[PDB]
RNA sequence: CGGAGAGGUA
């Protein structure tokens, strides 16, 4: 069901997840034991000594076994509800030693190293190497991937700063922080600094006549007069400071 | 960071990772409240070299005073440590002491831990800040659409499970008289009877109710009938729960090998069974909540005839103007059909020719109604009228 | 007051410069892009390239008014894919990181349409993003006028963008699993079915491995042509007879003409990696080494699937005399602290004593550790055993430089040993257990100040270094090499670090990239 | 020069599980056959499955029917589990309909004569109610590999009728192919190998039928390759 | 034991017998809770202080 | 179809007023006023203007020569 | 039900021997099982002409130079290894390389059987030089399939040739490279297609289209009686 | 919707 980059146990320490394969693989050989015996009708009897040695398994473990339970029925449910693997509790800081699991690897009549050679489905030949294989508890965070897509062109407008905002019908654009706009700086990109600040952010004749322009099917854009400039010039105009426009 | 005073009161391994780190702590396992509000730890007190059952709740400077046994002491006989010498620890730090000289014992192996990191199996293999992001990604699990059991767990699924309200519990014992997706009815033990007739004991089950977080609970009945049911005992399986044990998400067969390079740095291949089998399929549930007004132009109506819409968007409604409940719906459908009366007939010029041109329909009242939003989509499960007196109970309601 | 607010000029800076034409979602690896190019989800390109779309779609005559594109694109009709694929042939796209604290932060790629949610990184490119796949979520824009086009792809695309440029030398390094897929096939053994024969060439070396005839390792003699770059540029074409194992000519395969044989022999590491892609773009240039970085990662992952390297619990090894070693310092140990009951040494000392012990014992656990991985594998050639280099995966897994450190594989199998309690101080008892054996509630206790702290001090320190890159870019940002040459024969004198008696940097490391302000001339 | 492999006993396990073995295989044919045939059973066979579920009484998956011991959607979960085949036509409409109590099986369903149910006791739902009573028509139609709950709604334009059930249908018939490859003895010559699949279907094919299948698919994918176009 | 227990047993490992058995998880709301509820013959927390 | 700028930095060193001259060539290709030089392999104009600037074809002595003659053409 | 058949196969040569072979659609996970197939029919087994034993003017050695040539046994056995000989008539036929004077020997210098061909004119073998300018070659040219070490021939043959008689690996098949990748596709709605491209190099002695056509017609065949 | 206050994630 599962492949997983071994490169992240090394390194992150997290070697629990290992542990939990082989026991979740020990667990589901179990259950496949027991699931056969089900399909093969096997005497209760028989049911019943399986899963008592397996509830018996390790030194000084206190779980307790049948025959408390009743005799067929209750049996019969429990092995039904059994017959995808044993839930195994493990203390947290007072568990399975390595060698439970081993036992456990034994009962359920796969390899003790946790270990068994795959074939690569693509290909259909052997690994050169036996890898790890078992049953891990795997959890699917609240961060789902529809929750994290949004993209746009065009959608929603904001006052006073002309800049998509708001909404989830289409939600806003994307905040081109000034750490990107360093990025943009220390290489030598240039324009698309300049679009990113002025024609597809602020300036809303400038949006929708370079939108027109697409439309028209040509990629198009004028410097100008850039409108930013033009509203800041006329703002300190009215301070009576004068702006001269003197090249170099 | 952490004080050497959080053992046993505080989980040290659990907290958010973001700028209040720390600030934000777990309760323990088995940490309570003092009557004053300082917090308290039970502890085994060991009498000489014997270790009682009996607990006494040590305080957090009451801890300091006394030397304490780790939960890891190993006892034979009646109580007696079978080493000489025992790890302890008395202001924080870790210690080698004489075993008649502890003064008492941890009380378990894991009344260090949150309930969150108490669930993780093999937490002492794990790095304590690994293991920091595994009790943190805990909590974000997601119900599935059925719960599976872990295979590999700690025993405190079924504690957190019935302890949470999430899981019906059987508050009298009795025998299940009659089991439903909705109800369960216990015809309840006469020893456990009430003078009288108290009966039967109804136990109505939260069926696809949003959550705060969107995601749907909803309670399985777990019994069936004629089962007998004692006092403490699960009736119907809550969300992400089987069989009264805490089910967060699914096993998975797992297979650790960097498959053609798909598997970079922590990303993950998953088999297209996984998708075959409806496992890790989640329901979500959203409220869009529609809300009559009392304008100046005239209060806002709940009606079925809206004004510039063609029939696809009317079909789906009642006479009522409210959608019809398990409808398949998408982003832009119309739900509720809200209009607010435009006592304000009069406006622009340019308006009137814009309607006039486009051929809009022209009217004294205006369009309101709450349509579903564009990204999201699904199937109308509840619909919920709220209705304050002086107001016209009409069909939905 | 309204010509200053925060956090200055408004429209220019924060807050808050959102822009269209932009989305942002999170990101999985695709090891089948080529480097210049990215996957894209086909619903992001589809409400990325709306515009371009509809100008497509009124230029085909397909649709006649802006509602009728709207209605054919709503409507998923197979015509808009094709539409798609022609707005997409090579109109490349920016992806940025959420947080961008070098030039790297932002590179262009060129968009395949892929199916999914996410956007499928280039593996070998989010190493230079300082990115992982944990759910976090990249940024993608659309340069959308034809000369931003342009300057994306002339510099933003990671093509051009392969060296970092905070010192020079490839960004764009193989980092963890193709490097494992590379080590794993570049080793050699000694003794494998294949063992000793002669090939035609890297030719019947791929034939025999794919065969199953012959084991990727093996002592095999194989007659190569390599190509050497001499005289004023032309390609001598040296063939030779060379004593090498099968996967090394596979890999052979896959380096391009003008590249030396003594680059993709010996065990490949990371730091052996870096070395032949450094060699290949300061030889032949950046399009034989664009080619080869993307041919190597194919190669590399490949040939990790191949491998089946794998971790368990049996792989990791435990010193079978660490628990002696650990009794004989809790023996020193018990001396020490009974000569401090003796009042026969002091607080300090006996601390220090107990430190040094530890430290000893810590030093000699991870010796042993390693001394039973290096050779844990032990093979005859024609009855006698011979040592080699580790089957074992775990060895591979940090040997190779894949991930992890001799630190951390030492921490896993023996212990991780001493670290600092709460003050900071080093805690008298190590962390004497593994991971592979079991944690006593204490020790994890223990343990779990440190990542606390670290935590913490991860916080503080990236907000402190986004300070820090902000008061550095103020004072730095207004300064622009403007000139070719002014003549200054003033200079520096710059000269190889040294402290003490080890030579901390090379000389010959600095002197690279500068200009000299005199001519130098020979010691003698 | 090269022999060609002959169908030889394929053996029952059981009604899911069959072996089905290739005897005169020649050199370099073993898992190269066994990879061609498995691919093609796990990817690319025929099947019946279910895909639109009407319940008369609930409205939506989320609505739980009175009476019932499961959710709608759990009988939709376990509808998907429907082992069943038709050969007559393809596509069917079952219908079910039961009363009382006791755990509505796949044997209570009205089957036709064109219908097969393989899995005559599977369990639908449990009824507990002497008053409750199901009544389902299930669509079930042939097709290959997976359709995910996304596409049919475009073959429609959005289920007009409310109430209806949409399943992902799961048409594969096979969940397990294995290859071995063993070391057959035979007069003839001296190597050569039995080739030996393991399949475990969903009792709706039968295994000669199904290597047929995959043999005349791979056939005619091959048919581009023994005469190349251009 | 348990009714639902006998239904499906999850096997333990653990090798120390636990003494005190984990307390009711929500103990400290509802020990807030009712302190501040309940009545008070004497001056103590709750309305009755108040 | 080539995306790589080694071929345009060898013929123009500067390789960024390089950029400048490519994104003109490719905006008036892009809109009328002169036409493609090498053969449309469903290329953006950028790319088929960065193949015009490799094989040597566009320089700027090349480039400023001919649009210094679209204009005496404009006014003529 | 229905089928996706990939009609539309492209090709592309370079000399007679590099062929990039692609083609589009191949339909979900048939593109890689189609490859897979088709490198191990190329690869383990097809019929082929290659040199099996070869006559050493003295004794037979592998550590030791030509007797008169200052060109080492090694090298000529690497060289025979990419002869591309063609044997038309019975399989196992006797070819003589006797070539006197100094110069390039190459194919050229081998005599002509007239039912074995060598479709390769010039293949650089030896390079006589005045030692004393003679090689005098007797070895064999058999048919087979796939590839076979000279171990596995001697230890499967009881009779052993006389010393100076030495057994040389045979190359039977006459593509030497294989190689296979499946990218992925897009038709309409569905972009989980995948082209299937194959780049294969022979010996020189086929066409590379004829050797995958003529296996993918031994894949067929193989397939005849399990077709409806 | 302009900017501040709060939880969560990365």
């Amino acid at each position: 069901d599962i492949v997983l980059n071994p490169l992240g146990v090394p390194s992150r320490m997290n070697i629990g997840q290992i542990l939990e394969t082989h026991l979740g693989m020990a667990a589901k050989g179990i259950g496949d034991k027991i699931n056969a015996m089900l399909k093969q009708q096997q005497e209760v009897a028989k049911l019943r000594e399986f899963i008592q040695r397996a509830y018996d398994l390790g030194a000084d473990v206190r779980q307790k076994v049948d025959l408390s339970t009743f005799s067929d029925e209750e049996v019969m449910r429990l092995a039904e509800n059994l017959r995808k693997g044993m839930p195994i509790a493990t203390p947290v800081f007072d568990g399975a030693k390595e060698a439970e699991i081993k036992e456990l690897l034994k009962l359920g009549d796969l390899p003790t190293s946790g270990q068994i050679r795959l074939y690569d489905g693509r290909t259909g030949e052997q690994f050169e190497r036996p890898v790890t294989v078992g049953y891990m508890y795997m959890l699917k965070l609240n961060h789902l991937v529809d929750d994290k897509m949004h993209a746009r062109s065009t959608g929603s407008y904001s006052l006073v700063t002309q800049q998509p905002l708001g909404g989830k019908a289409q939600f806003g654009g994307q905040r081109f922080g000034e750490m990107e706009v360093w990025a943009l700086e220390a290489y030598g990109a240039a324009y698309t600094l300049q679009e990113m600040l002025t024609v597809k952010s602020d300036d809303v004749n400038g949006r929708t006549k370079m939108y027109k322009n697409i439309v028209d099917g040509n990629h198009q854009m004028e410097p100008g007069m850039p409108e930013s400039f033009n509203v800041l010039l006329k703002e300190i105009r009215s301070l009576g400071i004068n702006i001269e426009l003197e090249d170099e | 960071d952490v004080h050497p005073t959080h053992y046993g009161r505080v989980c040290p391994i659990e907290t958010p990772e973001g700028p209040n780190i720390g600030l934000i702590n777990s309760l323990s396992v088995y940490a309570q409240t003092n009557e004053y509000g300082f917090l308290e730890t039970p502890y085994r007190k060991v009498t000489d070299g014997v270790v009682t059952d009996e607990i006494h709740y040590l305080s957090a400077i009451e801890e300091g005073n006394y030397v304490i046994a780790q939960a890891n002491s190993n006892l034979d006989e009646e109580g007696h440590f079978v080493e000489d010498l025992v790890t302890c620890r008395s202001k924080g730090e870790s210690s080698l002491f004489s075993r008649d000289q502890v003064d008492y014992m941890d009380v378990s192996t894991q009344q260090v831990v949150s309930v969150g990191a108490s669930l993780i199996p093999f937490l002492e293999h794990d790095d304590a800040n690994r293991a920091l992001m595994g009790a943190n990604m805990q909590r974000q699990a997601v119900p599935t659409l059925r719960a599976d059991k872990p295979l590999v767990g700690t025993g405190m699924e079924r504690a957190v499970a019935v302890d949470s309200g999430v899981t019906a519990v059987a508050k009298r014992g009795g025998v299940v008289q009659y089991v439903d997706a909705s109800r369960i009815v216990i015809k309840v033990n006469e020893d456990e009877m009430y003078p009288g007739e108290a009966g039967i004991d109804i136990y109505n089950l939260t069926k696809y109710t949003r959550s705060n977080q969107n995601t749907c609970i909803n309670q399985m009945p777990c019994v069936s009938l004629g089962e007998p049911v004692e006092r403490g005992d699960v009736l119907a399986d809550g969300p992400s729960t089987d069989l009264g044990e805490l089910a967060l998400g699914q096993n998975m067969r797992v297979a650790f090998m960097p498959w053609n390079g798909y598997n970079f740095e922590d990303s993950i291949l998953v088999s297209e069974r996984v998708v075959q089998e409806d496992r890790f399929t989640t329901i979500h549930i959203q409220e869009l909540a529609c809300v009559s007004r009392d304008t100046k132009l005239g209060p806002e109506e709940i009606t079925a005839d809206i004004p510039n819409v063609g029939e696809a968007a009317l079909s789906k409604l009642d006479e009522s103007g409210i959608v019809y409940i398990g409808a398949e719906v998408t982003g832009g459908d119309i739900l509720v059909g809200k209009v607010t009366p435009k006592g304000e007939t009069q406006l622009t010029p340019e308006e009137k020719l814009l309607r006039a041109i486009f051929g809009e329909k022209a009217s004294d009242v205006k369009d309101s109604s709450l349509r579903v939003p564009n990204g999201v989509s699904g199937t109308v499960i509840d619909v919920q009228v709220f209705t304050r007196d002086g107001v016209e109970k009409d069909k939905r309601a | 007051d309204m010509i200053k607010g925060k956090q200055g000029r408004f429209r220019q800076n924060l807050l808050g410069k959102r822009v269209d034409y932009s989305g942002r979602s999170v990101i999985t690896v695709g090891p089948y892009l080529r480097l210049h190019q990215c996957g894209l989800p086909k619903k992001m390109a589809l409400e990325l390239f709306k515009p371009f779309i509809y100008g497509k779609l009124e230029l085909r005559g397909l649709a006649t008014t802006i509602k009728a594109a709207k209605k054919m694109v709503e409507r998923e009709e197979a015509v808009v894919w094709d539409i798609l694929d022609e707005v997409i042939r090579e109109h490349p796209v920016l992806l940025n990181r959420a947080p961008t604290l070098h030039r790297l932060g932002i590179q262009a790629f060129e968009p395949v349409l892929i199916e999914g949610k996410a956007i499928q990184l280039h593996p070998l490119v989010c190493a230079a993003y300082n990115a992982d796949f944990d759910g976090d979520q990249m940024a993608v824009h659309v340069p959308l006028t034809l000369e931003a086009q342009l300057e994306a792809r002339a510099l933003m695309m990671s093509t051009n963008n392969i060296l970092s440029p905070a010192n020079g030398e490839p960004i764009i390094v193989p980092s963890q699993d193709v490097v494992l897929g590379l080590y794993y096939m570049t080793r050699d053994c000694v003794n494998a079915k294949g063992e000793g024969m002669v090939l035609t060439g890297p030719k019947e070396a791929e034939r025999l491995y794919r065969s199953g005839l012959a084991s990727l390792h093996a002592r095999v003699k194989v007659r190569i042509t390599e190509y050497e770059k001499d005289a004023n540029g032309e390609l001598v074409a040296k063939t030779s007879l060379k004593d090498t194992t099968v996967g090394r000519a596979i890999l052979w395969m896959i380096v391009p003409k003008g590249l030396p044989y003594s680059i993709v022999n010996q065990a490949l590491g990371k730091k052996a990696i870096s070395k032949m892609l450094n060699t290949c773009y300061r030889i032949l240039g950046l399009k034989p080494t664009v080619i080869f970085a993307d041919q190597i990662m194919y190669t590399g992952f490949a040939y990790a699937a191949r491998s089946g390297a794998s971790v368990g619990i049996d792989d990791m090894v435990i010193p079978e005399k660490k628990h002696e070693i650990i009794s004989e310092a809790e023996a020193e140990v018990a001396e020490i602290q009974e000569q401090f009951q003796s009042g026969l040494v002091t607080a300090g000392e006996r601390y220090n004593k107990v430190i040094d012990i530890w430290a000893a014992a810590n030093d000699r656990v991870s010796k042993a550790m390693m001394d039973n991985l290096q050779t844990e594998t032990v093979i005859n050639r024609d009855g006698q055993e011979e040592k080699q280099v580790s089957f074992n995966s775990i060895y591979m897994m940090a040997d190779s430089g894949a991930r992890g450190s001799a630190a951390q594989i030492r921490q896993l199998a023996g212990m991780r040993g001493l670290m600092a309690k709460p003050d900071g101080s080093i805690i008298e008892t190590p962390i004497t257990a593994n991971f592979r054996e079991g944690l006593n509630v204490l020790q994890y206790f223990i343990s779990t100040h440190g990542a606390r702290k670290g935590l913490a001090d991860t916080a503080l320190k990236t907000a402190n270094s986004g300070y820090l890159t902000r008061r550095l870019v103020d004072v730095a940002q207004d300064l622009v090499v403007t000139e070719d040459d002014c003549g200054t024969h003033e200079g520096i004198m710059m000269t190889p670090v040294i402290e003490g008696g080890d030579v901390k940097e090379p000389l010959r490391d600095r002197v690279l990239g500068r200009v000299t302000a005199e001519d130098v001339l020979k010691p003698g | 020069e090269f022999l060609k492999p002959r169908l030889v006993d394929i053996e029952q396990v059981s009604s899911t599980h069959a072996k089905v073995t290739l005897e005169p295989l020649e050199r370099g044919f073993g898992h190269t056959l066994g990879n061609a045939l498995r691919r093609i059973l796990l990817s690319s066979m025929p099947g019946c499955a279910v895909t639109e579920v009407e319940i008369d009484g609930v409205l939506h998956e989320y609505s739980t029917k009175e009476g019932v011991q499961e959710d709608i959607l759990e009988i939709l979960l376990n509808l998907k589990g429907l082992a069943v085949r038709v050969q007559g036509k393809d596509e069917v409409i079952l219908t079910l309909n039961k009363s009382g109590i006791g755990p509505v099986t796949a044997a209570d369903i009205t089957h036709d004569g064109d219908v097969e149910i393989v899995k005559p006791q599977h369990v639908i739902c449990h009824l507990t109610d002497e008053n409750a009573s199901i009544s389902m028509r299930i669509k079930v139609q042939r097709g290959r590999g997976y359709v995910p709950a996304s596409t049919r709604i475009h073959s429609e334009e959005d289920e007009r009728p409310i109430g209806r059930l949409l399943v992902d249908a799961c048409y594969s018939p096979v969940e397990r192919i294995a290859y071995n490859v063993e070391a057959a003895r035979v007069e003839q010559r001296t190597d050569l190998d039995k080739l030996v699949i393991e399949m475990e279907t969903n009792g709706t094919i039968d295994p000669e039928e199904a290597i047929r299948r995959a043999a005349t698919i791979l056939a005619e994918q091959l048919e581009a390759f023994v005469d190349l176009r251009d | 034991y348990s009714y639902t227990e006998k239904k499906r047993i999850r096997k333990d490992f653990g090798k120390r017998p636990q003494v005190l058995d984990v307390p009711y998880l929500l103990s400290i709301q509802l020990d807030s809770f009712q302190k501040f509820i309940e009545q008070d013959p004497e001056g103590q927390y709750g309305l009755e202080a108040a | 179809a080539r995306v790589t700028v080694q071929d345009a930095v060898e013929k123009i060193g500067n390789r960024f007023d390089l950029v400048l001259v490519a994104a003109r060539r490719a905006r008036q290709m892009q809109v009328g006023g002169k036409d493609p030089l090498v053969p449309e392999e469903n290329d953006k104009t950028t790319v088929i203007a960065l193949r015009e600037i490799e094989e040597g074809l566009i320089n700027n002595q090349i480039l400023d020569v001919r649009e210094r003659q679209e204009q005496q053409e404009q006014e003529a």
